[PDB]
RNA sequence: UGCUAGGUGACCCAAUACGGGCAUCGGGCAAAACUCGCGUAGGAUUAGCGAGCUGGGUCGCUUUUUUUUUUCAGCGGCCCAUGGCUUAUCCUUAGCCUGUCUUAACGGUACUAGGCCACGGUGGCACUGAAAAGGGGCCACGGUUCUUAUGAACCCAGCAGUGUUGAAUUUUGGACAAUCGCUUGAACGGCGGAUCCAGAUGCUGCUUACAAA
């Protein structure tokens, strides 16, 4: 019933020792019996795929945190620090938000890395929940200011508001703050949607707000009559 | 006649019956079954197809079956 | 990508939705050696009441803090309101 | 090539007059051992097969030993029920080593039938405590139960009402069996055969009314009663099925009296009546004599049944049996006039 | 058998469920009516044979 | 064992309200498979059976499961009793019976439809299935094609159709509508060279000048 869920990674850590060890008795007996009958050409299919089952690479004994500090090396490029993680999360280690995510965060240098790291964090509190949003939520503003993507951040509203994960209103407040010194109000009102969006007050909008009609005066007047249209639509 | 023989083999049921679809001058179907085996086949679970089961339910010796669930436009020039 | 989501409440796009019916997941009971075929264990509510105690499945609230019914209406305003931009 | 060593390894265990050290394999399955002993006739034979293949015997195993030993019992002339006492009491550590760890209910149910046809008419006995565990043990899951026949049910109830003394009748293993086997049964009553609704009827007779809980035990075998003796008595009469045989209702209606004895109008007696009294000489006389019993003990009259066992009661012979038979139902009948 | 209407497929589903409705009724009457013919038939057969019809035609035999 | 109806569901699907699949149980009747009693072409220019040729014991002969009672065989290994048959073996012809034709009948012999068996180019063998293979699996043979020759692909005694031989042998037709089968819980659904309809072609039963209502 419940005693299920625990027996099942219990039982699952037992049948993948078991996998692993007869996967590997069998993988060492096929080829004792390949240059006999040929038998390479279907014993790829076992070296390959019984190898490959649910996952390959164990569950590390220490948690592979040394393999973690391989892999948050500050010399260690950020593709192969990524592919690192994520076969560490295809190995299921619950992972520490600040100690690991935040140093590879720090460590992608384009937009696209950014949002391959949420794909990573998403995952990340994905095995976590199998959450802790606020501190990532501060570096990755952080590297919004450093590295002027905004698009990301509404990426991560996006990907907490799809299984109902709430940040701060502080945190809403921040990116919000830093989608008016980046400069894109189409990402700030977004924001300021999505931050409606769970339920949360509308985050005192005459200061943040005032801040983003003031940036969307500076910018184009047009979508500025949009928001002071849609600013009692909000209710502010 | 089970599953395996086929529609003119020699059968160890004794008859499909007295019968003739043939409309016949008025009281246009044929006379029906003979009997008292029929009673038998049917309670020792041999199955009816489709149209002995509407011609038994249409002779009132048996219920009827409601066969249409819906209605698409059948094309009556296939023959 | 997986089930677990003990006690959700949700509906399919297919059913009539003021027929009422909606499951309340009791576990999952998964074969995670073989990935296609899954179980949801469920206690299904029919028309308000329990019967037993795919594509399509559709994202309804989820009471308990979280995103509240009305509030889910005053909110789908909102993101009508965020469409109308 | 090695056949040699595999027969030293049979010399060592059983001496050299014996034919299964030929046949011997260390590989057998659990098939061909059914099969084995399925083909012995003495007790010599399966003491050879017990201690060549104690290491390999599941619960199959020893239903057929079972089995074979009452084959021997009605058709091996040198029988010794001393060697065949301590040889059931060898058997029970293999059962509590491996039948109690894996035991299907059909297993199960196949070796306490067994056992009961050991100790039935044509005293070996076993410990009680192994039969209620072993009752228990083939009963712990539901799932199993609910797909289980209506003939391994009452063969169980067969099983439970021959092995056990009436001292531990109220033991609350047996009730807890009695339980889960109404919770069972009750759904699927018009699954059973008369047969195994005859021995369903007898066995919760002589269990059920042997402090809330107990009564409440009593009051669910008593709904249990009510029901099951009211489908026998829709099942009697209705040509369309099986019609039950005239024992089989006369000897639940005996159940019904013995339970209504204990706990102190139906159609069953009405019918069980008119199948008597159709076909008393298919009777046996002390089954219908313990349904006189049971008008006695209604108070109900039934005429034609009553004349009928009045003819039946002269045609007895003198002798100490039929002269109990006679006394008891000269008492019933002066109990009913 | 429908997806993602509301409109007319309640039509559709309410007569598969009154085929299938008024198919089952036609069982439970056909279940009925052999249970019936069987009552007959083992009625006629359990009506006249086993009698002592047969040990009189025997012994009249056997006193010949 | 296989079908159909029932009754069950801590299961799955459908449901503005309820039925299907899916698992299990049991009632009905049922197939299947084996056994034996008899029948059966001629040949002495086949007279002994080159063989376990028959029987008894011992095992192996791959499941318990409702009350007094219940579970084949040389089929293989071993001993053993030394017998078993003598139209026995061996040869060659041949699917067998009902049929059809005739005879007045008894009989004698090419078909109709249909009963059963056998076989699928030849031979050996296995999986699964309760039971085994005509367009299922593996190997060897014999054909037919192609290779840069190393090897692969295929097997109409299914339909039409081609070729030899023959005195002689048919359309490379249409269609699932009717059955009947297989399948599918919508849908008069899907498919079937079974069949049903049309052709060519012996036999037959039965009409036939047009005009006009």
């Amino acid at each position: 019933h419940l005693h299920e869920l625990q027996d099942l990674y219990r039982k699952r850590q037992k049948r993948m020792a078991a996998l692993r060890h007869g996967a590997q008795v069998e993988l060492e007996a096929r080829e004792a019996v390949a240059w006999k009958t040929g038998g390479r050409g279907r014993a790829v299919a076992a070296a390959a795929k019984a190898a490959l089952d649910a996952l390959p690479l164990p569950p590390p004994e220490d948690g592979g945190k040394a393999e973690l500090a391989a892999a948050l090396a500050a010399d260690t490029t950020f593709a192969a620090a990524h592919e690192a993680l994520t076969g560490l999360l295809r190995r299921g280690v619950v992972l520490d938000a600040a100690e690991h995510l935040a140093p590879l965060l720090r460590k992608a240098g384009d937009a696209g890395q950014l949002a391959s790291a949420l794909g990573v964090a998403a995952a990340n509190h994905l095995s976590q929940a199998a959450p802790r949003h606020g501190p990532l939520h501060a570096v990755l503003v952080q590297e919004c200011r450093r590295l002027k993507a905004a698009a990301p951040l509404v990426t991560l509203w996006e990907s907490l508001h799809e299984h109902g994960l709430a940040p701060e209103a502080a945190d809403a407040a921040a990116a919000v703050r830093a989608a008016v010194e980046l400069g894109d109000g189409g990402a700030a009102v977004r924001l300021l949607m999505l931050a409606c969006m769970y339920g949360e007050a509308p985050l005192a909008g005459a200061a943040e707000a005032g801040a983003v009609l003031q940036l969307l005066q500076q910018g184009n007047p047009d979508q500025a009559a949009q928001l002071r249209e849609l600013l009692p639509k909000l209710g502010l | 006649m089970e599953k395996r023989q086929a529609r003119n083999s020699g059968v160890r049921k004794e008859d499909v019956g007295w019968w003739d679809p043939n409309p016949a001058a008025d009281g246009n179907m044929h006379l029906g079954l003979n009997f008292d085996r029929l009673k038998y086949w049917l309670t020792a679970g041999a199955k009816p197809t489709d149209k002995v089961a509407e011609l038994l339910g249409h002779a009132g010796v048996l219920p009827k079956v409601p066969q249409p669930p819906h209605y698409n436009p059948r094309d009556p020039k296939d023959d | 990508l997986p089930n677990h989501g003990v006690g959700a409440i949700v509906t399919r796009d297919t059913w009539h939705p003021e027929s009422k019916k909606y499951w309340e997941v009791v576990e999952v009971a998964p074969s995670t050696a073989d990935p296609t075929k899954l179980s949801a264990w469920g206690y299904q509510y029919f028309k308000g009441e329990r019967q037993h105690p795919k594509y399509g499945w559709l994202l309804k609230e989820q009471p308990g803090a979280g995103l509240s019914a009305a509030v889910l209406q005053q909110l789908s305003e909102r993101q009508a309101a965020a469409q109308a931009a | 090539m090695r056949k040699r060593e595999l027969l030293n390894e049979a010399r060592a265990l059983v001496p050299e007059g014996s034919g299964w050290l030929e046949a011997y394999t260390r590989n057998i399955s659990p098939r061909q051992l059914t099969w084995r002993l399925g083909k012995r006739d003495s007790l010599a034979a399966m003491t050879e097969g017990w201690q060549l293949y104690q290491g390999k015997f599941d619960t199959v195993a020893m239903a057929a030993l079972l089995r074979r030993l009452r084959h021997a019992q009605l058709q091996d002339p040198g029988f010794d029920p001393l060697a065949a006492q301590r040889l059931l009491d060898d058997l029970v550590p293999r059962l509590r080593s491996v039948g109690l760890r894996f035991g299907k209910l059909r297993d199960i149910t196949a070796y306490l039938h067994a056992l009961a046809k050991l100790r039935s008419p044509a005293l070996l006995t076993q410990p009680d405590a192994l039969v209620l565990d072993l009752a228990v043990f083939a009963t712990r899951n539901r799932t199993e139960l609910l797909h289980a026949s209506p003939q391994r049910l009452a063969t169980l109830l067969w099983a439970l009402m021959r092995l056990l003394p009436p001292q531990l009748y109220g033991s609350e293993q047996l009730q807890v069996v009695l339980d889960r086997m109404a919770l069972a049964s009750l759904g699927r009553l018009q699954n059973f055969a008369p047969l195994d609704l005859r021995w369903a009827a007898l066995a919760f007779a002589t269990f059920g009314p042997h402090e809330d809980v107990t009564a409440r035990r009593q009051s669910r075998n008593a709904r249990v009663i009510k029901a099951l003796c009211d489908e026998l008595a829709a099942r009697s009469g209705n040509l369309a099925l099986p019609q039950p045989e005239p024992r089989d209702l006369a000897l639940a209606a005996h159940a019904l009296g013995l339970v209504a004895a204990a706990s102190s109008p139906p159609a069953l007696l009405v019918k069980a009546a008119g199948v008597a009294a159709r076909s008393l000489p298919a009777l046996s006389g002390e089954e219908a004599v313990g349904l006189v019993e049971t008008l006695a003990v209604w108070g109900l009259r039934q005429p034609a049944l009553l004349e009928a066992l009045r003819d039946a009661a002269g045609r007895w012979g003198e002798g100490e049996q039929a002269e109990a038979l006679r006394g008891r139902l000269q008492a019933a009948y002066t109990r009913l006039g | 058998t429908s997806n993602v209407m509301d409109e007319t497929r309640t039509k559709r589903i309410i007569d598969h469920f009154a085929y299938h409705k008024a198919r089952k009724q036609y069982r439970a009457s056909l279940h009925n009516l052999y249970s019936s013919w069987r009552a007959e038939l083992v009625a006629k057969q359990l009506a006249d044979p086993g009698a002592q019809r047969r040990l009189k035609a025997e012994e009249a035999r056997e006193e010949a």
